[PDB]
């Protein structure tokens, strides 16, 4: 569960400015109409307490290259029966009638259902996969309030970091696409905050950073 | 074309000038307002540094998957001090 | 196609690259342009094995897989001072603090 080189180094660099966080925040114009971005906090959205409804919202920026990491703050008691976090194309539906793991339900999105600890992608046709893989006896892995999402558009992978622990590659095959951060929620009044952490080009990293990484090990 | 980088213990490393410019410090020393001598960087560290120069130039000017730059735990601390000093 | 090397003699180490298909003799010409000593006054080795001028580096064992930028392969060098070659001598680099 050791963070791969690039991720570790990116996480040791200074977090993206307040300006960058806003540029990569939730898109108030690309959302389910049961969700609204907080006027007093553009990095956080609020879901209306609508019964039998699953709702999503996409981030403003679709990523096509480079390594990108963003932090999700989702209060554990505001998740309910279906809380999913991941990425999707511009075509993934943002709303669904009924409670379900919307993100990852079609080939248009990839997501980690926090409660079931299941990875979903085109789930109507492909079964979910347990994640982290080390779980046994269908035991729950409680994802805390905050955790990190790492999207590497160079290698085409998606992975998550919890409590500083890398949980491994979740999805592969994302190269060549334009992906947006997304979550599907069913909890009345839940508020999810997304803070862009940083981005890293696929170029040789400075020796200084490489050394500090080896030392942190 | 080439420049000579000399370690504290007297090893002379002959590297392509463009490669040596990977280091902000060496770049500045080669400009001014030939050789470069290092009082506190020993050969086992300077040699590693030169390999980094080769690595950096080769993979910065390419779109092919960049491999890992090997750094043994034993040298990491000395390498770090050298990297900071050389700005690279 | 490229091999990355360190050509070493005594306390001198040259960092350079060459095509795997290039020859031992061609490398000596590279060393000549750098250290100013003619090929005939040079002997190149891969460990203790003396390299023949007509062979390609590849034939000598210097492949792109074993001579990478981040870990160049080593080529030993010995000079000749008046029709008599010095023995091959490469001084080791210092060692870590332990």
């Amino acid at each position: 569960f050791v963070k791969p080189a690039r991720i570790d180094i990116l996480l040791d660099m200074p977090p993206a400015s307040r300006d960058l966080q806003l540029k990569h925040s939730w898109n108030s114009e690309d959302r389910s109409l049961n969700i609204f971005v907080k006027e007093d906090d553009k990095l956080t959205f609020h879901r209306h307490p609508v019964a039998q409804s699953t709702d999503c919202i996409r981030g403003k920026v679709g990523l096509t290259k480079g390594l990108h990491i963003w932090e999700i703050y989702w209060p554990t008691r505001q998740r309910g029966t279906h809380a999913v976090v991941g990425v999707c194309t511009a075509d993934a539906p943002l709303h669904s009638v009924g409670y379900q793991s919307l993100v990852g339900s079609t080939e248009q999105s990839w997501g980690w259902d926090l409660g079931r600890n299941k990875l979903y992608h085109d789930s109507k046709n492909c079964a979910g996969v347990t994640y982290p893989a080390i779980l046994k006896n269908d035991e729950a892995f409680l994802v805390p309030d905050k955790f990190l999402v790492a999207l590497d558009m160079d290698e085409g992978t998606l992975s998550f970091i919890v409590d500083q622990q890398y949980l491994g590659i979740a999805f592969r095959g994302l190269r060549g696409k334009k992906l947006y951060p997304i979550v599907s929620a069913v909890w009345g009044h839940c508020e999810i905050t997304m803070r862009y952490i940083g981005g890293l080009d696929p170029e040789p990293l400075p020796l200084m950073d490489l050394c500090r990484r080896t030392i942190r090990q | 074309m080439y420049v000579k980088l000399i370690s504290s213990d007297g090893h002379e490393f002959i590297v392509k000038r463009e490669h040596a410019l990977t280091s902000g410090t060496i770049k500045a020393m080669l400009s001014g307002p030939n050789e470069v001598n290092f009082r506190e960087i020993p050969s086992h560290v300077l040699s590693k540094v030169c390999m980094y120069f080769t690595y950096k130039v080769r993979y910065t000017n390419s779109s092919t998957e960049i491999p890992e730059f090997p750094i043994a735990p034993e040298i990491a601390l000395e390498l770090l001090m050298a990297a900071n000093f050389l700005d690279c | 196609m490229d091999v990355f090397l360190m050509i070493r003699r005594h306390k001198t180490t040259i960092f350079t690259d060459a095509k795997e298909s290039s020859t031992v003799f061609e490398l000596k010409r590279i060393v000549e342009g750098i250290l100013k000593r003619p090929p005939e006054e040079q002997r190149l080795y891969k460990d203790d094995q003396l390299l023949d001028d007509g062979k390609t580096l590849g034939e000598c064992g210097f492949t792109s897989q074993t001579a990478r930028p981040q870990a160049p392969a080593t080529v030993g060098l010995a000079f000749r001072a008046d029709d008599t070659f010095e023995a091959l001598r490469i001084e080791p680099f210092s060692s870590p603090p332990e």
